[PDB]
């Protein structure tokens, strides 16, 4: 999921 | 244990003034959009642009942070499109008839036939705008209504109890500004179940929106970004 | 002149706990293993039976017919499914992990998988369910809750006069608002507990209206087991 | 309709 990462910056 | 507990109602007001995000703007194309092809592209670049914005929105939400990152993926999964429809629906308040997509877009019901079966949501938005315009709703009022959708959207599909901590603080936070503002306790208990049954209409307008998403999705009416088309797929 | 903004809260209460349709029974029996399509025909046998009682139901919820028969088309045609499922909910608030459509229909959870997509809806009114038994609902909430659906789930979705309807109709959802204030003010509760637990119960018909708008989707798939005739007429202001 | 009915019948 990119709402994974997108979640996850700093 | 969560900060969003400790946090007093005027330090809940100004968490959620400073995290909302800003206006963002349209492409800059002179067009008047009145194409099928022309609106979801305007709309479907500027509903991805903001979705990156509304993840950091929703970081800086009091208690959001403090939930499972999976807990985060299935709110803002459930919700994003509700968040979009608020926040739409208060940037056209004081532009009755009009809905004020972005500051270089605007577009009435007529421009919504454009795209067979648009008309609909479009007539439900504006007069869920024009009733919040009627109600008089204040900008603390609407962070507040915004954040409870992202925790309240998706709660039944440990954490329960957190989540249910927090949208009662946010509740104590509604009535703390109706306090200030003057209000009566019966002008206080009606004016906050009046807000809230205006969310019932949101989370419809969302359900109803999201049918011809992933349906001219399928049809690839515009060509979608992976995480608008991610945050679709989570619709079944 | 209106006689539900005339009411007071005691008599809004008495009123609706009056106005109460009986719980219909189904046509289930034990001895036959149900299919998909089995199941499926009794349910919509039985919500086409419920159909009929909402609608006198409905007559006498103070301030519905103080509007026009059109109008009263509208509200009920958006507002069946929800009046439907917060009544099932209710009825299954003593049976954790059982959706009570009938007293000799309890189905489990896993029963519901019987029909390919059912599941869902099915966790969804089970946590509905679970959520109005740790809030210790009370039956004078119940009536209050499921008439505010009646008149607020199609308000936003209709010239003056037809503006002078709704006027008419937050007229009374606000007195309906006071009468749950009145019933949490009698049972004890502080003043920041009651605007906690009527947050708690009007965002609760938030999820109502998402289940009902994800199960009027598959409601108008499978139609294309047969439904019923009125049921039909329901499911087409749905498209 | 049959809901048109119903909401008129007596
Ligand atoms: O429900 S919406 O109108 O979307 C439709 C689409 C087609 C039909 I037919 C019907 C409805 C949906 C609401 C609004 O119009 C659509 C849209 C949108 C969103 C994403 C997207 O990819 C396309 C449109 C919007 C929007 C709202 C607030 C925003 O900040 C940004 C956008
Ligand atoms: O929303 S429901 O789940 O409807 C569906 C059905 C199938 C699928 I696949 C998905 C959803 C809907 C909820 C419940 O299961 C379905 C159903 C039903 C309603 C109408 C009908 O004609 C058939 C069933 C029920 C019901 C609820 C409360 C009642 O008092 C009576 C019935």
């Amino acid at each position: 999921k990119i709402l994974h990462r997108l979640l996850q910056d700093s | 244990n969560s900060l969003a507990l400790s946090l007093t109602a005027d330090q809940m007001v100004s968490a959620l003034l400073d995290a909302e995000p800003p206006i963002l703007y349209s492409e800059y194309d002179p067009t008047r959009p009145f194409s099928e092809a022309s609106m979801m592209g305007l709309l479907t670049n500027l509903a991805d642009r903001e979705l990156v914005h509304m993840i950091n929105w929703a970081k800086r939400v009091p208690g959001f942070v403090d939930l499972t990152l999976h807990d985060q993926v299935h709110l803002l999964e459930c919700a994003w499109l509700e968040i979009l429809m608020i926040g739409l629906v208060w940037r056209s308040m004081e532009h009755p008839g009009k809905l004020l997509f972005a500051p270089n877009l605007l577009l009435d019901r007529n421009q919504g036939k454009c795209v067979e079966g648009m008309v609909e949501i479009f007539d439900m938005l504006l007069a869920t705008s024009s009733r919040f315009r009627m109600m008089n709703l204040q900008g603390e009022e609407f962070v507040c209504l915004k954040s409870i959708i992202l925790l309240n959207s998706g709660v039944y599909t440990e954490e329960k109890d957190h989540i249910h901590r927090v949208l009662d603080k946010i509740t104590d936070t509604l009535i703390h500004l109706m306090a200030k503002a003057g209000l009566t306790l019966q002008q206080q208990h009606q004016r906050l179940a009046q807000l809230l049954l205006i969310l019932s209409h949101i989370r419809h307008m969302s359900n109803k929106g999201m049918e011809h998403l992933y349906s001219m999705k399928c049809k690839n009416v515009v060509p979608l970004s992976d995480l608008l088309l991610e945050m679709l797929d989570a619709h079944r």
